[PDB]
């Protein structure tokens, strides 16, 4: 068959994997709820690459007008797994 | 591209109508045999015909 | 069943064509924050891949020896 | 600097290339609130409807009807003899009709002619 | 050319199938290690497209460029013939090498 | 998708969406991983170097250049996601998609079978019922005499109210329905 | 190829033409020519169902290849004579054939030469 | 056979189909060898291609252009 | 940046009730409550088809001028006839330029 | 022809006799009935035809039509009682008797030895229609359609009259068999040719030709279900059937009077296939389709040879049943969303999927697929305008490519993409309409097997 | 009777036999694309054997089996020639066939 049901744990594992493989970013510092303007000092341009970046992880992409509002990792879960239609 | 592939076979089944007539009309026959022993020296048209349907 | 993920502390460019960028980027003044993202591309099994005639001779080896096998069976048959 | 792309009918021009997009002005925004505004109370209309448990059945729509009813009812009222209307209706009325005459008169008359002359090659022609 | 056109075909729908649907070949990476014999399948079918002699493609491919090249027969459609012949070594160079050679470009999840 | 439009784009979402179109036809453009990565590189440097700019004219001239240079140089044939509008996979599963409604004129004989489902199916039902009145009435109070400017929505906000207009919302029928 | 480029480039009246060859009698620069035979008769074709195209000045080798293709049938590899055989005779007339174009050419080029000459001394 | 995912490692391999690629590949490497061995002249030629300036007037049959 | 209080509540609101949706569409172990040889495919599928055919082609089809019609078999030199005992004589000594 | 006329008329005591819970089974059998009778008409003797009387008499031509109206009275009946179930008893069996009154004037028609008795019939056809069209039909445009259909038809008749009886004056008969076989040449005269038009444009007009058409889109769009069958399955057939009879007085005038009808008929089927492509309302789609399968028919009769009859005939057969299925497929849609909008429901093969096999049926045998009667009647016709002039291949490529076009524009835009939200009242289909659809084709695949019957006296 | 025209006529006969049971209960299952998979090979092996029968002694024929309609002076009849290509075309056609719906098996196991 083909891939088994993706899983909350493992998008949000996923997402933080991403995120800590980014070198802007401590991953000591680097938390679920940590938000990308304000805790980790980023601008735009590097909300748009994390936004790729997790668009390459996940093998889809995220509309514009929905990925302007994803500034902390559990939004991006969030989406992921409402889209999909992950509900545990 | 369903309904694209059924435009284009169409255009070429206009060139495979028009041999079948022709063939009809000049041959009094549509079986391959009766059609190779009268058409000696075939003329333009069913070989058009038939390279439109072909195509 | 239930996999998790490998350690990220592994996914280094060095090694790679990831520190030839990096290292081109530095004699710009300039820095690249995803190659550890794209680390894993050539740090494991992708490590070595075949050219495009080595890609075409596969199984020339095995081919060969048995070709070899079969005319020297000729060789040594026909003299019956 | 780089070569410029023209638009046209069947290719019309990008909105990133529209220098409309960039010149604003404060009444274009408003422009852009009152579009806004109407859409969002359209779509407020609809879904009032749509999510209504207690409706069963189609939900009318007045623009399809006004659509519907132009293309097929509202255009012979609307007609009016124009030298435009009266030249195209005239030639694409009859002029194919009087082309296909033409070709199909002249096609029979040279096989017709061709005929009584004894040169048609009509040899194993006995179904019409 | 049924045997081998339905045979690359067949190849390619495995790979697209285990890429998770995916058809560009600018996302499919390394796979002459990863899937062997889809890509040995594949390289023979090349193979017999080019003309590869004693293949299957060799005994009626290879007849037609011969009988082409001797007939009384318009210059440039055997021009063309001889460089469709170029291109079609041409794609299916470039098939194997964005399809099965280099490293990985498909999603990490494998 | 799931986001109310606004009436305008701001100069700085056009900015980032041509940011992000430039960076995946660079990416379509540049197959390997490492010389998309240089270039991409360079890309957000040759981006970075009118960050501060402050007159909005010349930045508006700026991003007007941007876009014939990027519309010159686009890829013809860029790289989309099998699921995206221009994927080979868009509209694949739209013929699976079958809508809830459908389950009340199901024969008793096929809902002999399946009897827990549609006992929770009418618990959903008592429950839409039940709140559609709130909610139409919750959607007239947070309305503006000169009906609503955006197409926003509100969220619940008494004890026991469900956000209005949420059962064509929850009720999906699925992205791989079959 | 070298011949239509000198045909279409050079002088084209140096050449012959495919369509319209030979133009010279058979019996103009020989003193005797020994007329071609055959070995298989018109029933014989006939009856072995060859093809138009088939019945030239080889079809007796090919009437051999193909009966012991026929009695051979399981040993499809057996018929190797026969096939040299008969692709040795399709050769011999192609050689034949290309001995043909080369006596055309060669005798409308010293016609040429020698009318033009033979004028040339006409005209002193 | 059962595989599972890897996540950014080379996937699981089994030795069957390892082994089958690897003989239907040798297998059309030594059927051409065998070929190339056995009708080298369907790929070379078999007969000469004769040369029409080595041909003799005596034998093509034209007078010397004195008649 | 980002969402609205309003928006963020909603959002999460309706994926509470998604979750649970979807949850529900999930079936219990009982769901589908059902209401109350070895060359069998070679024998039916093959050799009943091919005898209707045989029969029907040799007593019905072939009743009649002109049904089945084959091409007559190629003759050569040096073949035998079954019907008439005839024998083709061979083809003219080759010249054997061997 | 008494065995099949007085059962017809027995139909009505019958259902007027009936009980309110027993009109529609009772005459759905009994029509069946007659159908099976009237299917024994079908045994033609060849060299001439079979003549019953001194009034009626049977042909290879009209034997297909009497057995398609006596069947498609069944399916009318079928069609009808959904849309009419809150009428009343008596309004229902006046319904009844409409149709009734219609299958008893086209049974007699058809089999008229006498012309002056044909046009008298012909004409009678006409009250039952319009009453029928004017009273049941369902939109406030249905008044202007009937009006339209009802004088279009009397403008060409009634010449018509005004010849028969000239002609009877001069001759001193109009019985067809005496027609036939006293038939001399039409000099080439004003007078002949105003006796030639007078003779043809009743026919011309009942096709209808292009140009003269613009009456059958809106009768048979604004009839209800069972007009509308009735309408384009058989009433169209009238004007081919008296060609085919009148033609035979009119020779050899016919060889350059038919120029400008077989002009606008070849350049009128392409303009109406191609108005098929940009039609809002799916019922004038079919009406129009209708058109196009009529003008060629008019090309057909107009050529004049052995092939070209035998093709008008299947064509006119199968046309007929093919556009019954059509306006009744249409019809369900209709009564499942109460609008022809073509668009308003989309993506009904997720909804309907045994539906949507018998619209993907009806579809093929609309773009004449080999090897149904409709492509039989089609090629034939082709060939022999082939055999006319080699130029018209052309044309019937165009019209052929244009058919296709339409109807798979057609079956996509109602069967495929995704359904539409907001109508959720679309229930599993019928017994009844699956019954139904299937009584219109199940007989046009089994003609395939026994085209002869079909393919009229030239055969 | 020679067995050639029964052996071409069979091979395509029984193609059509899953189509008549795709009313049957076996196409409510899940092994009716193996069903079918099982026929085309059959069909395959049985095609083979023409091709042997040709491939000996190049035997061709014409089966007009059934009168359809007649028009006049010309006869429509359903005929069926089995000369050198359709000999050939068909086991290889079939052989494709056989491995495309095996692969189909696995490859649209989720529709
Ligand atoms: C079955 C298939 C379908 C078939 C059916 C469908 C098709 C057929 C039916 C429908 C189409 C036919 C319509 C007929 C025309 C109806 C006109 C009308 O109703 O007017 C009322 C309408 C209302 O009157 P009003 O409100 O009192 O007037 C105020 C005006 O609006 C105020 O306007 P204005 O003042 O601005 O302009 C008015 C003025 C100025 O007008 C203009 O500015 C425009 C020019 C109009 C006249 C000249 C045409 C110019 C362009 C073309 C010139 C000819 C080219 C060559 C044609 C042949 C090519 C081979 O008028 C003129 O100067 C005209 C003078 C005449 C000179 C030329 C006469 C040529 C006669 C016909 C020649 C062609 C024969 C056919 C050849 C076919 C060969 C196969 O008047 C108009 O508005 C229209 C006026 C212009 C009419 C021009 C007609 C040209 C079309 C051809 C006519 C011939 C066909 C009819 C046969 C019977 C004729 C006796
Ligand atoms: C050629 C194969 C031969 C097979 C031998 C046995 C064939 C028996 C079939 C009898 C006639 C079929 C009745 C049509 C009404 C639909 C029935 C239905 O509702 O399905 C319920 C039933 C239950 O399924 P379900 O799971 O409950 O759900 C079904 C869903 O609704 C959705 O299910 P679905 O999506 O699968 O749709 C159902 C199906 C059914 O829909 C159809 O469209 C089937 C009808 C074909 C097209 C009809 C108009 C085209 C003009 C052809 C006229 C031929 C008449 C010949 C005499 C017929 C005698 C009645 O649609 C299709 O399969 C695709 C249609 C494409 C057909 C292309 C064929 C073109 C011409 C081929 C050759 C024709 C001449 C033969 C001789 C040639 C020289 C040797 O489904 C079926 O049983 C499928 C029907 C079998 C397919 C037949 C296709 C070819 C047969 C053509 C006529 C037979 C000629 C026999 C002479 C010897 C050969
Ligand atoms: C929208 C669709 C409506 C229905 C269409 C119906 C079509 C009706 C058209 C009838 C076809 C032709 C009618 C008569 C045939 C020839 C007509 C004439 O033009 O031909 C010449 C006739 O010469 C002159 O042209 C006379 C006719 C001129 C007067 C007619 C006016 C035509 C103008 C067009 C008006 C539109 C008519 C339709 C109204 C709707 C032939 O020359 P000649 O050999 O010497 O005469 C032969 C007759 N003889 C033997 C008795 C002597
Ligand atoms: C299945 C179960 C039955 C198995 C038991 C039967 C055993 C053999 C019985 C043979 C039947 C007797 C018989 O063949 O008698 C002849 C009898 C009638 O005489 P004909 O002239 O050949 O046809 C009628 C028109 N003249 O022939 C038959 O009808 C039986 C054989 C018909 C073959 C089947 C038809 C295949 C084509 C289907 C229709 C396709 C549409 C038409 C396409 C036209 C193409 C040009
Ligand atoms: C709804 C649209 C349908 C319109 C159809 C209308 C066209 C009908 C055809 C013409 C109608 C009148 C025909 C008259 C009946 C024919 C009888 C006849 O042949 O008698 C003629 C009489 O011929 C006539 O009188 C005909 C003159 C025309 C009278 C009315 C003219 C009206 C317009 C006519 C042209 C339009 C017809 C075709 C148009 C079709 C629709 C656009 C000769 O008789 P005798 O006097 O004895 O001559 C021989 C001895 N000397
Ligand atoms: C592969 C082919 C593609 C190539 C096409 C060409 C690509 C374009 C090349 C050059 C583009 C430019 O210089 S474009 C000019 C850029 N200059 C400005 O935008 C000035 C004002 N800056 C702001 O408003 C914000 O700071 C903002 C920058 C939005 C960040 O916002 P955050 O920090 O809040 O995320």
């Amino acid at each position: 068959s083909d891939a088994p049901p993706l899983t909350l744990e493992a998008i949000k594992d996923r997402v933080l994997y991403v995120l800590k493989l980014y070198d802007k970013i401590d991953p000591e510092k680097l938390s679920v709820n940590s938000h990308f303007m304000k805790d980790l000092g980023l601008d735009s341009l590097d909300q748009v690459e994390i936004i790729m970046a997790m668009e390459d992880e996940f093998g889809f992409e995220i509309p514009d007008i929905d990925a302007e509002k994803l500034m902390c990792p559990q939004e991006i879960v969030d989406y992921i797994a409402d889209k999909k239609d992950v509900y545990e | 591209a369903a309904l694209q592939a059924i435009l284009y076979n169409r255009i070429g089944d206009i060139g495979f109508v028009l041999s079948m007539a022709w063939f009809l009309t000049h041959s009094n026959a549509w079986d391959l045999q009766q059609i190779f022993m009268l058409n000696n020296e075939c003329p333009n048209m069913p070989l058009i015909g038939l390279l439109l349907a072909a195509a | 069943s239930k996999m998790e993920l490998p350690d990220y502390k592994q996914w280094k460019i060095e090694g790679t064509p990831l520190e030839t960028v990096q290292e081109k980027l530095a004699a710009r003044g300039l820095r690249d924050p995803w190659g550890r993202n794209e680390a894993w591309r050539y740090s494991g099994g992708f490590a070595n891949n075949v050219s495009f005639v080595g890609a075409l001779l596969k199984g020339f080896k095995w081919g060969f020896a048995a070709f070899v096998v079969a005319v020297g069976a000729e060789y040594y048959l026909e003299s019956q | 600097s780089f070569p410029k792309y023209k638009p046209s009918r069947l290719a019309t021009l990008p909105a990133t290339l529209d220098p409309a997009e960039y010149d604003i002005s404060p009444e274009t925004r408003k422009a852009q609130a009152e579009r806004l505004a109407i859409r969002s109370r359209l779509k407020r209309e609809y879904l009032l409807q749509y999510n209504d448990p207690n409706r069963l059945g189609v939900i009318e729509d007045p623009a399809l009807i006004r659509w519907t009813y132009a293309r097929s009812a509202n255009i012979y009222p609307n007609f009016r003899p124009t030298p435009k209307t009266s030249l195209l209706g005239a030639l694409f009325g009859i002029g194919p009709l009087f082309f296909w005459y033409y070709v199909f008169k002249t096609d029979r008359d040279k096989k017709e002619k061709l005929i009584q002359e004894g040169k048609l090659d009509q040899t194993f022609n006995i179904s019409y | 050319h049924a045997f081998f056109k339905a045979m690359l075909f067949m190849c390619s729908g495995s790979i697209i199938h285990s890429l998770n649907d995916e058809q560009d070949i600018r996302k499919m990476g390394g796979l002459y290690k990863a899937m062997p014999f889809t890509t040995t399948a594949l390289i023979i079918g090349s193979l017999a497209l080019t003309g590869m002699p004693y293949l299957t493609g060799f005994y009626s491919k290879d007849l037609i460029i011969e009988a082409v090249n001797m007939s009384y027969t318009n210059a440039w459609a055997l021009l063309m013939t001889l460089i469709a012949t170029s291109l079609t070594a041409a794609y299916s160079t470039r098939i194997i090498f964005f399809a099965f050679l280099g490293k990985p470009r498909f999603p990490p999840l494998v | 998708a799931f986001s109310a439009p606004a009436a305008y784009l701001t100069h700085q979402q056009k900015v980032l969406r041509l940011y992000k179109r430039a960076l995946r036809h660079l990416e379509s453009w540049c197959v390997h991983r490492d010389k998309y990565r240089y270039f991409a590189c360079l890309m957000r440097a040759r981006f970075d170097e009118h960050k501060n700019e402050k007159d909005m004219v010349k930045a508006t001239q700026l991003l007007r250049q941007a876009e014939e240079e990027f519309w010159y140089g686009q890829h013809p044939q860029p790289y989309i996601f099998p699921e995206s509008p221009g994927g080979t996979s868009y509209e694949r599963y739209e013929c699976y998609k079958v809508p809830e409604w459908c389950l009340d004129d199901w024969h008793p004989s096929e809902k002999a079978m399946y009897p827990d489902y549609f006992a929770k199916r009418e618990q959903w039902k008592r429950l839409r019922r039940e709140s559609w009145e709130r909610e139409v009435k919750q959607l007239q109070e947070e309305t503006p005499p000169g009906g609503p400017r955006t197409e926003a929505l509100p969220p619940a906000r008494k004890e026991g109210d469900l956000p209005p207009l949420w059962w064509h919302i929850v009720t999906r029928p699925r992205e791989r329905p079959m | 190829g070298a011949h239509l480029a000198r045909r279409y480039l050079g002088d084209a009246s140096k050449e012959p033409d495919p369509l319209r060859m030979p133009t010279f009698p058979p019996d103009y620069g020989f003193p005797e020519r020994k007329e071609r035979e055959m070995v298989a008769t018109q029933q014989e074709m006939n009856d072995a169902q060859l093809m138009l195209q088939q019945r030239d000045y080889c079809a007796h080798y090919l009437i051999q290849l193909l009966k012991c293709k026929r009695d051979s049938f399981p040993n499809f590899l057996a018929c190797k004579h026969e096939q040299h055989d008969w692709d040795y005779c399709e050769h011999l007339d192609y050689v034949k054939r290309m001995k043909e174009f080369e006596r055309e050419r060669r005798l409308l080029q010293r016609k040429k030469r020698r009318e033009q000459r033979e004028a040339e001394m006409a005209r002193g | 056979v059962h595989i599972e995912p890897r996540y950014r490692q080379f996937p699981q391999l089994t030795r069957s189909q390892l082994i089958q690629a690897e003989f239907f590949s040798a297998t059309m490497w030594f059927w051409i060898l065998w070929r190339f061995w056995h009708d080298s002249d369907a790929v070379l030629g078999h007969f000469p291609y004769p040369d029409p300036s080595q041909w003799t007037d005596e034998e093509l049959g034209i007078l010397p252009d004195d008649e | 940046s980002g969402y609205t209080p309003d928006e963020k509540l909603r959002l999460q609101q309706l994926r509470e009730l998604r979750r649970r949706w979807l949850k529900d569409q999930e079936l219990s172990p009982r769901e589908p409550v059902l209401p109350p040889r070895h060359s069998i495919f070679a024998v039916t599928h093959v050799l009943i088809p091919v005898w209707i055919i045989h029969y029907y082609l040799k007593y019905h089809v072939t009743a009649k001028p002109y049904t089945v019609v084959e091409r007559k078999p190629r003759i050569f030199p040096g073949d035998t006839i079954l019907e008439t005992g005839e024998v083709i004589p061979l083809m003219k000594e080759f010249p054997d330029q061997h | 022809m008494l065995k099949i006329i007085i059962p017809t008329t027995m139909l009505l005591p019958m259902t007027w006799m009936s009980k309110h819970n027993m009109i529609w089974i009772n005459a759905t059998v009994h029509s069946l009935l007659i159908s099976l009778i009237s299917l024994s008409l079908l045994n033609q003797l060849g060299e001439n035809s079979l003549n019953f009387s001194l009034t009626f008499f049977s042909d290879s031509l009209s034997a297909p039509l009497l057995v398609l109206t006596t069947w498609l009275l069944p399916l009318m009946l079928m069609a009808s009682q959904s849309h009419l179930s809150k009428e009343t008893t008596t309004r229902k069996k006046l319904y009844i008797t409409m149709l009734i009154l219609l299958q008893l004037f086209l049974i007699m028609t058809f089999t008229a030895t006498e012309l002056i008795l044909f046009y008298i019939l012909f004409e009678a056809t006409l009250v039952p229609t319009l009453i029928i069209i004017t009273r049941w039909g369902n939109q406030t445009e249905r008044l202007n359609a009937g009006l339209y259909f009802l004088f279009y038809t009397l403008a060409g008749s009634l010449p018509l009259l005004v010849a028969l009886v000239y002609i009877q004056n001069t001759t001193g008969s109009l019985n067809f068999l005496i027609i036939h076989y006293w038939s001399h040449p039409l000099s080439n005269s004003w007078s002949n040719i105003f006796m030639w038009l007078a003779c043809i444009m009743a026919f011309m007009v009942k096709m209808p030709l292009y140009g003269l058409h613009l009456w059958l889109p809106k009768a048979h769009v604004e009839a209800p279900i069972a007009g509308s069958m009735v309408l384009a399955a058989v009433l169209l057939k009238l004007g081919g059937y008296g060609m085919m009879r009148i033609t035979t007085i009119l020779n050899p005038l016919t060889n350059y009077m038919a120029y400008p009808f077989l002009m606008l008929s070849m350049w009128g089927m392409i303009m109406t296939s191609s108005i098929c492509l940009r039609q809002t309302d799916l019922k004038s789609l079919i009406a129009y389709s209708s058109v196009s399968h009529m003008a060629l028919v008019i090309v057909a009769i107009m050529i004049q040879t052995p092939w070209s009859f035998m093709g008008a005939t299947a064509l006119m057969i199968a046309h007929g049943l093919t556009s019954s299925m059509l306006f009744c497929l249409a019809n369900t849609n209709y009564e499942r969303v109460h609008s022809r909008t073509m668009i308003l429901a989309r993506g009904l093969q997720t909804l309907l999927p045994l539906m949507a096999t018998w619209w993907l049926v009806a579809s093929l045998t609309n773009l004449a697929l080999p090897p149904s009667i409709n492509l039989i009647g089609e090629l034939f016709i082709i060939t022999a305008s082939f055999s006319w002039s080699n130029i018209t291949i052309i044309l019937m490529g165009m019209n052929m490519m244009i058919t296709a076009l339409y109807s798979l524009y057609m079956l996509i835009t109602t069967q495929r993409g995704k359904y539409t939200h907001h109508i959720n009242n679309i229930k599993p289909s019928f017994t009844r309409e699956n019954a139904l659809m299937a009584l219109h084709i199940l007989p046009l695949l089994l003609l395939t097997l026994n085209p002869k019957m079909i393919l009229g006296p030239l055969y | 009777m020679n067995p050639f025209a029964s052996l071409t006529l069979t091979t395509l006969t029984i193609l059509t036999i899953p189509i008549m049971m795709s009313n049957s209960n076996i196409y409510k299952t899940n092994l009716y694309p193996n069903y079918v998979k099982t026929t085309v090979s059959y069909a395959f092996t049985l095609s083979l054997v023409p091709l042997l029968m040709f491939m000996h002694t190049g035997q061709e024929m014409i089966i007009s089996n059934w009168h359809w309609m007649t028009l006049q002076t010309v006869e429509l009849s359903l005929s069926f020639k089995m000369d050198y290509f359709s000999v050939m075309f068909i086991p290889v056609a079939l052989f494709v066939t056989w491995s495309i719906m095996e692969f189909s098996m696995w490859y649209m196991h989720s529709d």
